[PDB]
RNA sequence: AACGACUCUCGGCAACGGAUAUCUCGGCUCUCGCAUCGAUGAAGAACGUAGCGAAAUGCGAUACUUGGUGUGAAUUGCAGAAUCCCGUGAACCAUCGAGUCUUUGAACGCAAGUUGCGCCCGAAGCCAUGGCCGAGGGCACGUCUGCCUGGGCGUCACG
RNA sequence: UGUCUACUAUCCAGCGAAACCACAGCCAAGGGAACGGGCUUGGCAGAAUCAGCGGGGAAAGAAGACCCUGUUGAGCUUGAC
RNA sequence: GAUGAGUAGGAGGGCGCGGCGGUCGCUGCAAAACCUUGGGCGCGAGCCUGGGCGGAGCGGCCGUCGGUGCAGAUCUUGGUGGUAGUAGCAAAUAUUCAAAUGAGAACUUUGAAGGCCGAAGAGGGGAAAGGUUCCAUGUGAACGGCACUUGCACAUGGGUUAGUCGAUCCUAAGGGUCGGGGGAACCCCGACAGAUAGCGCGUCGCGCGUACUCCGAAAGGGAAUCGGGUUAAAAUUCCU
RNA sequence: GCAAAUCGUUCGUCUGACUUGGGUAUAGGGGCGAAAGACUAAUCGAACCGUCUAGUAGCUGGUUCCCUCCGAAGUUUCCC
RNA sequence: CCCGUCUUGAAACACGGACCAAGGAGUCUGACAUGUGUGCGAGUCAACGGGCGAGUAAACCCGUAAGGCGUAAGGAAGCUGAUUGGUGGGAUCCCCCUGAGGGGUGCACCGCCGACCGACCUUGAUCUUCUGAGAAGGGUUCGAGUGUGAGCAUACCUGUCG
RNA sequence: GCGACCCCAGGUCAGGCGGGAUUACCCGCUGAGUUUAAGCAUAUCAAUAAGCGGAGGAAAAGAAACUUACAAGGAUUCCCCUAGUAACGGCGAGCGAACCGGGAACAGCCCAGCCUUAGAAUCGGGCGGCUCCGUCGUCCGAAUUGUAGUCUGGAGAAGCGUCCUCAGCGGCGGACCGGGCCCAAGUCCCCUGGAAGGGGGCGCCGGAGAGGGUGAGAGCCCCGUCGUGCCCGGACCCUGUCGCACCACGAGGCGCUGUCUACGAGUCGGGUUGUUUGGGAAUGCAGCCCAAAUCGGGCGGUGAAUUCCGUCCAAGGCUAAAUACUGGCGAGAGACCGAUAGCGAACAAGUACCGCGAGGGAAAGAUGAAAAGGACUUUGAAAAGAGAGUCAAAGAGUGCUUGAAAUUGUCGGGAGGGAAGCGGAUGGGGGCCGGCGAUGCGCCCCGGUCGGUGUGGAACGGCGAGCCGGUCCGCCGAUCG
């Protein structure tokens, strides 16, 4: 998502500065020529002089994007979304999820047909995500750095991510509202908001209708899936990674 | 969040656009709120300061001072109000500069103008806000 | 070989200088939309123009603006204004359709280190058809269509 | 060789630069990049300051113009291509 | 249990700077930066903290990114020393006395005296070039390489009057051109390849008619002004 | 340095191939030269200005934090 | 003994450096290569473009005889095109035995020697459309070949080159 | 001599057209060298820079004298691929296209020539009228050395019959583009502060928590932002609907028909020369020489003859879209720069200044929330100082936020016989450090305070229906901790 940047191609060699050669007892830098300005005399076109030209010039066709294999943006969004289901990720990520019923944390349809922001907020409330979303609001700063005068003002905590899968629900419009509350449509998950800052266990609240179309889209294990043409789940290379029924088994402690 | 392609979320465009801005682009700009006496009566929330309007500070070291607007300096984009002033070391008085944002309008320099603008800011409030 | 001067050195304060930090109506880069200069005198250049201005910005002897429309009470550094307020109405406001637009410049009567050197038309005014006076305008080159006036035994016809 | 005059230098009031500067500045021998202000061994060595002086600082002024090297030129010449 | 040198060079693990995606915090009850004979930690790059100053932002941690680390380059720009109150002020003969003015006088003004330029001048004008430096009044600073009450500086205002003086007109070396001839075109030649310009006389007509009615001289050629008077500053220009 | 060519004294010529103002013609591999490779705006054995151009350089100079580990070569062959 | 530097050799009578602040030099890009991380695997790659979508330069989806690289090589070319392993060491495991032991197992890798495809050479029973087919049988020749695939995409360091 | 025509001349004749400017992209011409080849001349740099011209919102190209050799594609342009390939190259250094295939877009056409001859049926200008980008009337011209119709190879002319198709304007609305106006919620209580926009408390809006302003981190103070509603204008194109009109004479389509069936010249092509191309016995272009054809001509990537085959129809012209865009005008955005950076220029910057000229070309941003910009007293000729005053602050006093280093003055400590600094080791004198250094613990009784086996309830748990538990409340007993 980058736009390039780049300084002027010209920039630092408008000049007709040529070098006053050796026997001057001065650098052989070239010098701007005239007189009757501070300017004349002045050394000219290096990176180590003052109104020169930088060193190796940033140029606009650097190789900003990168193109991953299809198939490992799939591997990544679906650890990213088994990482969801986990209560201890979830809170190793930073997300207050002491009062949720239960995780992977599943709503009824209805949430979709709210069209109120107050509305909205009152679900959170009850299915115990309010306090994810109360974080993210307390969290609102101004970013320090250069940063705040390039347009990027603001930052905060990420709320939770809710999931619908009804093209055309309501709820995108009341839930927008809310600091750190992000909303987006299952069949097109994106990664960087299913893992921020590269960090696995955000907090998603799933929609009913939205929870049962991931077979669907996923597939399983055993069959592929319906919306990945030949997309099969990956496979750990350890069935069971709890070490300890493992070494403390009978036939490994025989 | 805005979604308008005209309108800039540019920090640059929107400090030149308000240090720029001609007279008649700072009266709107130089607003005060009603007092609630008034934002009940007119159903009105906000009106540009005129120059015989009355207001009341609200903030600032003059706080709780009352009095009638002498001026409206938009080019220091500040008001003068009769009796708020300070003096100097020589012992002149000069009126203080106070920003219309900080005030409020406690009586309405009415005109012919003025009703008119005040029955449009109410026509949208009774209908926009209130029959929705 | 004290004291004090000098030199060096350490600290406090005061100087010198403008680094650092925090800023930014600027720059740079990417993307998008649009197609609109000029003999109906362009771009550029010059001179002038405000109650107080040199520059920048604006404008053209109607000269930091006229007019229309919108907005609806300022402009402001000072002065001044029975200029203006329930309004044919303030503004160094916005906008544009009316109107003005000096000398130049492709620059066009000829020239130019010259406000130099010509010719033509002519309102108004005025003295008895004429004379003076005169606002304003005209007179480049190439070329197209048509037209007028002509030249050559170029090709003919008739006296 | 002596001497005379003027203007400097010299002293004062006022005004007031620049070249140059690794750090610095007493010597002898030694060794050392074979010619040291610094190192080794000795001579020695006493605040601050004035006018002169040209021994030394292999003094300053300039990336040696002489000579050589480069698969650098340029002016000129001819039986070079 | 053994073991420890290292230029050129290679590699590993770490420190530090500025963003971005996240996460955990600090701050007007005082952030950043900066200062300190405060204290401490690390072999070290560095880090933590007391106090001061300052008055609005900043930091830790994970990942990721880069115009990311200086003692040197006769390095760049800016600033600052020693040199040093030093080198230096010296051509064109020369000043002195009194008084006035002023806070202040070797340097301003008046008077007196003594010298110099000595008519191919240190005098009186003008052409180029400059452009208000001209004149009056006033003046804080700066500037006039000492000084200044001073002024070719600064501030405010004033000042250039033509039928006769010049430009203007004429042509010189030459310049710029029509047509024509060249030329991709910018351009080249320049009256040389051509139905010239028009003029004169009557009152529209007759006669004449050799391809430039162009530019080119404030010293060449050339229609006409002389005394006397007048301003702080103008005159063969104003007045008579 | 008064001065990026000046100052002092001393010298050459001084009715001529004399000196000088203004106007005008010749422009860069070109002009102009009583000829010194002189002169052509402090630039001339090829002016000045911009551009090609950040020209190329087997040659000179420089090349920015810390510890830890390993640790050289000046020899072979070929090459205007 | 003064740092930096070139040097067989610097405290040097070798060069740079009066002092301070700030700026100041292996970078970006294309190609290839080895190594490593990751995905998939005889495949791999969403790359032009399309469908869309955070009201959206992202993310998500699409390869239907697309294309790239790989899946087969040899020959200048006309062309032809892999009969599918033997052996000496060897990891691991199994049995006996408790030896520097003896059997079975024999991956990876290395050595050695055949066979197969092709260039070249050689060979020809038996057929055929007269120039081809191929029973058998070859070679101190040659190949970046075969003998149960290992590649493709992507990230980054280092290296060569523009 | 009078006339017609031809060619030419003059005109301030009536009415028109042209020049110049701009640079990002576009079209034509002209045209280097640095450089690379480790030298260098071909080559390369490059069919590039510089030079000279001409356009537009795009330009250019464009309806096959094509690709190809297949089961065939089918104007042009552009993207991916073809491919760093065929080829070219001191076959060195290097250089290098095209077709197929997949996509974006999609559009086709107009003339010249034999063909009105019972009628130049065409066009311009002057004048006049009308429903005025035009149309009608009239007059004078242009034109037969040919205007308009018909035709363009895909065809077509002519004849025949099938009996298929073809004739306008206006009203309203939508769509499209541009603009204008109104519209959510606190400025509630406490504390700090110069200022609340900060902290704490209590509320509210949210399809609006983009952004900015206001005396410190402001969703609710202000402008905006989200989403409707309302209003005005521009395009005359596209499209929906309605009303009116709606003559098939002619023309076209389809079918058949013996016949007819015209198509671009100093051009194609060839020789030669130069240049250019990947194009190699020669890719294109250009000069000169030669110079065509009509059952014919061009092409088919090795020159030539011979026999076939495939393919297209040059030497005339127009044409939207997909594509380009460091200029102009308007708009949005950014992991970019943050005043030695970023454009040379954040500011009266292409400015001041320099050069005869072509040209060269800087430096230079920040008082405070508000000038509240320092009255007055006293000293001095004045600048100014001293005291005072404004302010949260003059330790913010008009180049004023913060204010580092070099370097300088002053006060204080200390040292010094031709350097000083530096490593190591102590000492003297300073400065600094109470986490610089503790004061508890165990056992007794005095008092005070607070809780205590067995049965009842409450909410749960470990192990896997059932066993095994703790916590909290209450009631008894026990009487200690
Ligand atoms: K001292
Ligand atoms: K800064
Ligand atoms: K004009
Ligand atoms: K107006
Ligand atoms: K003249
Ligand atoms: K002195
Ligand atoms: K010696
Ligand atoms: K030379
Ligand atoms: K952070
Ligand atoms: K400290
Ligand atoms: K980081
Ligand atoms: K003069
Ligand atoms: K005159
Ligand atoms: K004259
Ligand atoms: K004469
Ligand atoms: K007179
Ligand atoms: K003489
Ligand atoms: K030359
Ligand atoms: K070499
Ligand atoms: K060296
Ligand atoms: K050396
Ligand atoms: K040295
Ligand atoms: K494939
Ligand atoms: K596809
Ligand atoms: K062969
Ligand atoms: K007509
Ligand atoms: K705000
Ligand atoms: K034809
Ligand atoms: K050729
Ligand atoms: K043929
Ligand atoms: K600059
Ligand atoms: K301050
Ligand atoms: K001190
Ligand atoms: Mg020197
Ligand atoms: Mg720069
Ligand atoms: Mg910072
Ligand atoms: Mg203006
Ligand atoms: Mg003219
Ligand atoms: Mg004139
Ligand atoms: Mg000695
Ligand atoms: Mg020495
Ligand atoms: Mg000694
Ligand atoms: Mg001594
Ligand atoms: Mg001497
Ligand atoms: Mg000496
Ligand atoms: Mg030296
Ligand atoms: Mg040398
Ligand atoms: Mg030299
Ligand atoms: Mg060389
Ligand atoms: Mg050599
Ligand atoms: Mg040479
Ligand atoms: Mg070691
Ligand atoms: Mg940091
Ligand atoms: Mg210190
Ligand atoms: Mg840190
Ligand atoms: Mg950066
Ligand atoms: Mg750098
Ligand atoms: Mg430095
Ligand atoms: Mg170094
Ligand atoms: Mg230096
Ligand atoms: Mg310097
Ligand atoms: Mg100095
Ligand atoms: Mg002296
Ligand atoms: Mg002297
Ligand atoms: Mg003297
Ligand atoms: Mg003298
Ligand atoms: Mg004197
Ligand atoms: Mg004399
Ligand atoms: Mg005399
Ligand atoms: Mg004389
Ligand atoms: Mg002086
Ligand atoms: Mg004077
Ligand atoms: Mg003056
Ligand atoms: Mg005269
Ligand atoms: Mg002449
Ligand atoms: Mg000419
Ligand atoms: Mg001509
Ligand atoms: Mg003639
Ligand atoms: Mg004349
Ligand atoms: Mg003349
Ligand atoms: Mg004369
Ligand atoms: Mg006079
Ligand atoms: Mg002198
Ligand atoms: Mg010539
Ligand atoms: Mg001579
Ligand atoms: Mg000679
Ligand atoms: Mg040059
Ligand atoms: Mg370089
Ligand atoms: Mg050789
Ligand atoms: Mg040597
Ligand atoms: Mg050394
Ligand atoms: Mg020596
Ligand atoms: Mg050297
Ligand atoms: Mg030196
Ligand atoms: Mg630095
Ligand atoms: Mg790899
Ligand atoms: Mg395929
Ligand atoms: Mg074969
Ligand atoms: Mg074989
Ligand atoms: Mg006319
Ligand atoms: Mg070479
Ligand atoms: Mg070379
Ligand atoms: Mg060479
Ligand atoms: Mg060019
Ligand atoms: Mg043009
Ligand atoms: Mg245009
Ligand atoms: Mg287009
Ligand atoms: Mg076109
Ligand atoms: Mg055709
Ligand atoms: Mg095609
Ligand atoms: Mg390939
Ligand atoms: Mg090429
Ligand atoms: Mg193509
Ligand atoms: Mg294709
Ligand atoms: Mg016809
Ligand atoms: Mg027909
Ligand atoms: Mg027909
Ligand atoms: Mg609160
Ligand atoms: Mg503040
Ligand atoms: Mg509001
Ligand atoms: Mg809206
Ligand atoms: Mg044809
Ligand atoms: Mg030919
Ligand atoms: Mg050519
Ligand atoms: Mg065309
Ligand atoms: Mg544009
Ligand atoms: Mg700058
Ligand atoms: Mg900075
Ligand atoms: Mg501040
Ligand atoms: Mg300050
Ligand atoms: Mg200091």
């Amino acid at each position: 998502a980058r736009q390039p940047y780049a300084v002027s191609r010209k920039a630092g060699h408008q000049t007709s500065a040529e070098s006053w050669g050796t026997g001057r007892a001065v650098s052989r830098i070239p010098r701007v020529p005239g007189g009757g300005t501070h300017r004349a005399g002045q050394g000219a076109f290096g990176n180590m002089c003052r109104g020169g030209r930088m060193f190796a010039p940033t140029q606009t066709w650097r190789r900003w994007h990168r193109k991953i294999p299809v198939n490992q943006k799939r591997y990544a969004v679906a650890s990213a979304i088994a990482a969801s289901s986990v209560p201890s990720l979830v809170l190793a990520r930073g997300h207050r999820i002491e009062s949720v019923p239960e995780l992977p944390l599943v709503v009824s349809d209805s949430v979709e047909g709210i069209e109120k922001t107050s509305n909205a907020i009152k679900a959170l409330k009850q299915i115990g995500a309010y306090p994810d979303a109360e974080k993210a609001k307390d969290s609102h700063a101004i970013r320090p750095g250069k940063g705040k005068m390039r347009n990027r003002r603001y930052i905060s905590r990420k709320g939770p991510l809710i999931v619908y899968g009804t093209e055309g629900a309501k709820l995108v419009k009341a839930f927008r509202n809310i600091p750190g509350v992000e909303i987006c449509h299952v069949d097109r998950l994106n990664l960087l908001k299913l893992a921020p800052g590269g960090h696995l266990g955000r907090f998603i609240i799933w929609t009913k209708c939205a929870y049962e179309k991931l077979d669907a889209i996923y597939g399983t294990f055993d069959k592929p899936s319906q919306e990945k043409k030949g997309y099969l789940l990956p496979r750990p290379k350890m069935v069971n990674a709890d070490l300890a029924r493992i070494i403390n088994s009978d036939e490994v402690q025989s | 969040m805005k979604y308008n392609p005209r309108v800039s979320s540019s920090r640059r465009k929107s400090r030149k656009a308000h240090f720029t801005a001609p007279s008649s682009v700072r009266r709107v700009l130089m607003s005060a709120p009603l007092s609630s006496e008034l934002r009940a009566k007119y159903n009105v929330r906000s009106m540009p300061v005129r120059k015989d309007d009355e207001v009341q500070v609200v903030r600032g070291t003059y706080k709780g001072r009352e009095g009638k607007v002498v001026q409206v300096y938009r080019k220091k984009w500040v008001i003068h109000i009769e009796r708020i002033t300070r003096e100097k070391v020589n012992g002149s008085t000069v009126n203080v500069g106070i920003n219309p944002s900080k005030v409020v309008v406690s009586k309405l320099r009415l005109d012919k103008d003025r009703r008119s603008l005040l029955d449009r800011k109410a026509k949208g409030r009774a209908a926009a806000d209130k029959d929705k």
